[PDB]
């Protein structure tokens, strides 16, 4: 099924919530869940990681002994329990899934999401292009600069590139050299001999609308890139 | 007799212990691994032999001139080791009878009970019980000068508040828990292993089956007869000397040298004795 | 009578067919491949330990990317591994505690297995839930399965102990062709590289090349003192490995249609389980019964090297896609991975 | 008994009527592989550190 | 080294964990093999506790697991696929003794006695099973109670020299059958004499399947 988040509202200033999110309808117990919101001017960033079975707990920098999150793997459920809600925190929370091998897909699939509104040495990457002018049927290219370099000796550059609708949820595509998502159509094509980032579209259509994130996984936080919004 | 003895027993025993548990330890490291029930216990009754065989020389360091030239620390260091390495050494040959009992007499719950894990947090609770005893040694030792030679000779620290009434109420209590209960349970479990293996109908006797039962069963009674004439003689020794008052003279200096000598032999002999009988190292040996 | 008739009809065909390939031994091979310069020594050593496995290990084979690696054991797991980091991927519960073959699709989405239980029940790797599902339970053999090959994610090449090797499909999940002519149970399956034709290997002491895509026979080679148990193909696609149950590797060819020649050792007497290849076939790879592998020069039929390791016998071994390194599975729960 | 005799008798012969087969042609073209296909091995030449990732 | 080199070890190992805790329940159990003739009463050692190969079913009696490994529906040859049971804790035959009179019941050829002795003597000298306990069965004894009171022994043992009753019948097929074992310095055959509605069977095998852990527990400590 889809991942379902509870709760949200209105809350006071530095007190509690009772934020969930009741999750059913997929293997629960393989996955290394993720938390990630947005402001609702500015885009995406982490804020919690669990593996699976709570072997292995993370967070953001900025949200270290702030929140606490737990899984519940009998219910299929995901837990956020809330401390010291300040106005900085009013962002909209997402519910991200990802499976952790060779060759998977993390954050293959991102919850319809919950609005939390509070009441009265890392990496850093980058997009320079924001709100550009598209048409459909053009070759329409993206530009990421991180701030260190993702190869290794093995070979694997860990960039990951997104996608986010207009009134909905985000997406998953490149996220390895000629390795795209499930779901996305096979015009889409991640380059980058490098620390630059940039995808190859071969041909724009109506649904390739939208803001653009880049994202590494090489350490924590997993914080995001700026909004590139592809308009017309 | 005395004192061209005293350099021939301490070549001996002690070359003879140092290079079997040696030879123990390298083939248990290199020839198999820490996988079942009992590997475990020879290993660690292996490192029990290999210490007491290493506080064999500074004890015959002081068995010689008398007196020790070492240090009160290193003293206390030796008197913990020898508690706590005959304390432990007795509760793995009683711990691994009551496993071999467990397994042989019971057949439903060894499965559930024999596991590496069982084994492993079993052996650890009785060293750690070993290792009370051994910090409570190193809080109660110490030293002493004797007053009639003006020498100084370090052994239990217990001054004349605790008299003799504390002093037999642990060495009394320690006697029972290092040779009545061990020497029981291990009677009653090895016994009660022959009874029931007797029991079953395999095993119960043929032309070849029969006779390797009977080599089992002088095996274990030769490992329980060179158990009882190695700490028997110390012991009640000891609590002759114990008790109210029997004193010593010329025949108690050579005859504790004889005595300690039986259970130091015990020492060199025990790895000998399992590793070179236990005919699985045999078999892997080649 | 009729019987009589056919019977002599029998032996008058036996005889032709005796004559003909009595007419038809022209050549050999041991000096057109001993006419090169000789090969030396190889000494390889272990480097990756493959151990996670607690019952005893039938059947492997190599990934997509030469770089997965799936074991089959009694364990009641299927496990799919990682070579180089020597992790591991997936655990697939199997239903069935019995299983003596495994392999990995070409395209990775899928796995197989079979064994005791005469069937075969085809796995789905990748799912967008978080597990290892069944695809497609083949039913339809009654013995024991001996090897489960892919030419693609539908046609699935299925020996068993039925006598009988079969090529399945997925969307319906019935067997199009039969491929009957094996009088004993068929041990072990190898295809060609061009993935139009295959053999297989009998009771029968035969190997026999057969069209998948007419679904008959085309060739036989037979004459033979014990079963074959360890079948493989050439890098070139015109030669067999053949290894049976008298440590003997026969090397015949998909081409020569008749014979080439029945190649011995003295020093091993133990049995062939596993038979692979090389990337260069200048040297094969045999697991063998007397606990080790040896390293075979295909052309000057010498021993490059006896290259031990193993406590028990190694029931599989797999070549990677490139050659880079070999893998052999024994019945010590363990894998060697050596170059 | 009788199907499997016709059965056996109809494959032998499909055996017989083969193409014009030879041996030392299927020497030949093994022997061409063999020689062409010759120095990428890792199993026979010793690869550098840089393949081999085993570590 | 990475966070998903670092998440894939830790699954890794989480698998190896299942693994090993899955896998601890294989010393537990105690599997059993299920062969001999057929319809000499293995539906009725079934009846007592779509696959074409090893049928299974599970039982436990008194805290003890056990695993039926009916092979009868292999129809092929035995000899490629019996080196799957090489650790098998017990063999559990089902020859008829009601088989002295009927030769086949299908044709006239041979004896299914032979064929039982013949199968006997292959998988009891056999070189993958020379130190497994046998629990043989001589069962549906209750109908051999009348077919021996009018058809003579001797009809397939020509050496019976007496006459005929039960107990030496009894006896000679015992004897017949405790001698095709090369040693009994290392197996012990557990024979007892069934029916088709015989209860108490299952204590039997029990005991027999607590003989040869016994012995296992000997086995590992190495002094055996
Ligand atoms: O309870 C115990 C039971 C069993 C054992 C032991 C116990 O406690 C120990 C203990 N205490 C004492 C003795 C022992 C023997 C022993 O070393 C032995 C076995 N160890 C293991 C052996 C392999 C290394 C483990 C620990 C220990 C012997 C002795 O009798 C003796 C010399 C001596 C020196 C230092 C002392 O501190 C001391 C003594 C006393 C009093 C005076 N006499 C001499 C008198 C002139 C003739 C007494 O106190």
């Amino acid at each position: 099924v889809q991942l379902v988040e509870s709760g949200g509202g209105l809350v006071q200033p530095g007190g509690s919530r009772k934020l969930s999110c009741s999750a059913s309808g997929f293997a629960f117990s393989s996955f290394g869940m993720h938390w990630v919101r947005q402001a609702p001017e500015k885009g995406l960033e982490w804020v919690a990681y669990i593996s699976s079975g709570s072997g292995t707990i993370y967070y953001a920098d900025t949200v270290k002994g702030r929140f606490t999150i737990s899984r519940d793997d009998p219910k299929n459920t995901l837990f956020l329990q809330m401390t010291s809600l300040r106005s900085e925190d009013t962002a909209m929370y997402y519910c991200v899934r990802s499976i952790y091998y060779y060759g998977s897909s993390p954050f293959d699939f991102w919850g319809q999401g919950t609005t939390l509104t509070v009441s009265s040495s890392d990496i850093v990457m980058t997009q320079a292009t924001s709100s550009v002018p598209v048409t459909p049927g053009e070759s329409v290219s993206i530009s990421c600069r991180s701030s260190k370099s993702l190869l290794h000796s093995n070979g694997n550059t860990y960039l990951y590139w997104f996608l986010q609708r207009p009134g909905q949820s985000p997406q998953l595509l490149i996220y390895r050299m000629s390795n795209l998502a499930s779901g996305v159509p096979d015009r889409f094509s991640g380059s980058g001999s490098g620390t630059a980032f940039t995808l190859t579209i071969s041909r724009l259509e109506a649904e390739d609308v939208g803001v653009y994130y880049c994202m590494q996984h090489l350490e924590y936080p997993l914080t995001f890139g700026a909004g590139t919004k592809l308009e017309l | 007799a005395i004192p061209v003895i005293i350099t021939a027993v301490y070549s001996v025993v002690f070359v003879v212990g140092l290079v079997g548990n040696s030879l123990v330890m390298f083939v248990i490291i290199r020839y198999t691994k820490m996988k079942t029930a009992t590997n475990i216990y020879i290993f660690n009754l292996a490192l029990a032999d290999a210490l007491v065989t290493t506080t064999m020389p500074f004890q015959s360091t002081v068995y010689l001139m008398n007196s020790w030239p070492f240090g009160d620390v290193l003293c206390k260091i030796v008197i913990s080791i020898d508690y706590y390495n005959m304390f432990t050494s007795i509760f793995t040959l009683t711990m691994m009878s009551v496993d071999r009992y467990i397994a042989v007499c019971h057949p439903v719950k060894a499965l559930d009970f024999r596991t590496p894990l069982k084994a492993k947090i079993i052996n650890i609770c009785i060293w750690l019980l070993s290792s009370s005893v051994g910090i409570s040694a190193i809080v109660l030792g110490g030293t002493k000068v004797r007053e009639d030679v003006d020498v100084i000779e370090c052994s239990l620290q217990f001054p004349d508040d605790d008299y003799s009434w504390w002093d037999l109420f642990m060495k009394i209590c320690v006697f029972i828990f290092a040779f009545v209960i061990p020497v029981l349970i291990i009677i009653v479990c090895y016994t009660l292993m022959i009874l029931r293996l007797k029991s079953v109908r395999l095993l119960s006797g043929s032309r070849e089956k029969d006779r390797n039962l009977r080599r089992i069963t002088r095996l274990v009674l030769v490992v329980v007869a060179v158990f009882v004439v190695c700490w028997t003689p110390i012991h009640i020794f000891i609590l002759v000397e114990a008790l109210g008052s029997t004193s010593h003279s010329t025949a108690a200096l050579s005859s504790y040298y004889f005595c300690i000598a039986l259970g130091y032999t015990n020492s060199s002999l025990n790895p000998i004795l399992y590793a070179f009988l236990d005919e699985n190292f045999k078999r892997c040996f080649r | 009578s009729e019987l009589d008739q056919l019977r002599q009809e029998a032996e008058q065909l036996k005889n032709q067919i005796r004559d003909a390939r009595k007419a038809c031994a022209d050549a050999t091979l041991s000096q057109i491949t001993n006419n090169i310069d000789p090969v030396g020594r190889i000494q390889m050593r272990t480097r990756r330990t493959l151990r996670g496995h607690l019952a005893k290990i039938y059947a492997m084979h190599w990934g997509t990317d030469s770089r997965l690696l799936v074991s089959a054991s009694q364990d009641g797991k299927l496990i799919i591994w990682d070579s180089y980091t020597t992790n591991k991927v997936h655990a697939i519960p199997l239903r069935s505690s019995w299983v003596m073959t495994c392999a990995y699709a070409p395209s990775g989405n899928y796995v197989a297995c079979g064994g005791l239980d005469n069937i075969c029940s085809i796995y789905n790797l990748k799912t967008r839930e978080g597990n290892v599902r069944v695809s497609r339970e083949l039913a339809g053999h009654t013995g024991y399965l001996s090897c489960c090959r892919f030419l693609d994610d539908n046609q699935i090449v299925t020996s068993s102990g039925d006598t009988t090797c079969a090529l399945w499909d997925i969307e319906t999940g019935q067997q199009t062709t039969t491929f009957t002519g094996h009088t004993g149970d068929v041990m072990s399956l190898s295809l060609a590289p061009d993935t139009r034709l295959f053999v297989s290997g009998a009771c029968d002491a035969s190997a026999k090349l057969w069209d998948v895509r007419e679904g008959m026979c085309r060739q036989t080679f037979t004459g033979h003192e014990s079963d074959i148990n360890a079948i493989c193909f050439f890098p070139n696609g015109n030669a067999f490995a053949t290894g049976s149950d008298d440590a003997t590797c026969r090397l015949f060819d998909l081409r020569a249609d008749q014979e080439l020649m029945t190649y011995s050792h003295d020093n091993i007497i133990c049995g062939i389980t596993s038979v692979s290849f090389s990337k260069s076939g200048r040297l094969l790879l045999a697991g063998y019964d007397d606990f080790n592998c040896n390293v075979w020069d295909a052309l000057k039929a010498d021993r490059a090297g006896v290259l031990a390791g193993h406590d028990n016998r190694v029931s599989c071994l797999g070549v990677t896609d490139d050659g880079m390194a070999v893998a052999t599975g024994s019945w010590d729960s363990f894998l060697k991975i050596w170059n | 008994s009788i199907a499997q005799a016709r059965k056996l008798v109809e494959q032998l012969k499909m055996e017989a009527n083969i193409d014009r087969i030879k041996v030392s042609k299927a020497a030949a073209d093994l022997m061409a592989y063999c020689e062409a296909h010759a120095k990428e091995d890792p199993l026979l030449t010793p690869v550098p550190a840089s393949e081999n990732p085993f570590r | 080294l990475s966070a998903e080199d670092k998440a894939a070890v830790e699954r890794s190992k989480m698998i190896d964990r299942n693994l090993r805790e899955d896998g601890e329940k294989a010393a537990r159990e105690v599997k059993l093999l299920l062969l001999g003739a057929g319809e000499s009463g293995k539906s009725t050692i079934v009846k007592q506790m779509k696959t074409t190969g090893i049928v299974e079913t599970h039982f436990t009696f008194k805290d003890l697991h056990f695993k039926m490994f009916d092979v009868g529906g292999q129809r092929s040859e035995r000899k490629k696929w019996i080196h799957c049971f090489e650790g098998v804790t017990a063999i559990i035959f089902c020859v008829a003794l009601s088989d002295y009179d009927l030769v086949l019941a299908e044709d006239e050829e041979m004896n299914r006695m032979h064929e039982s002795m013949k199968l006997f003597d292959s998988i009891c000298n056999n070189k993958w099973f020379t130190d497994t306990s046998i629990i043989l069965f001589l069962n549906k004894k209750d109908l051999f109670e009348e077919k021996i009171k009018k058809s003579p022994l001797t009809i397939c043992y020509p050496e019976y020299a007496g006459s005929n009753t039960y107990e030496e019948a009894a006896a000679y097929i015992q004897c017949q059958f405790e001698d095709l074992n090369k040693r009994k310095d290392t197996k012990e055959i557990y024979t007892h004499f069934t029916c088709a509605t015989d209860t108490k069977n299952v204590q039997f095998v029990f005991d027999a399947v607590t003989d040869v852990i016994i012995k296992n527990n000997l086995k590992d400590c190495g002094l055996f």
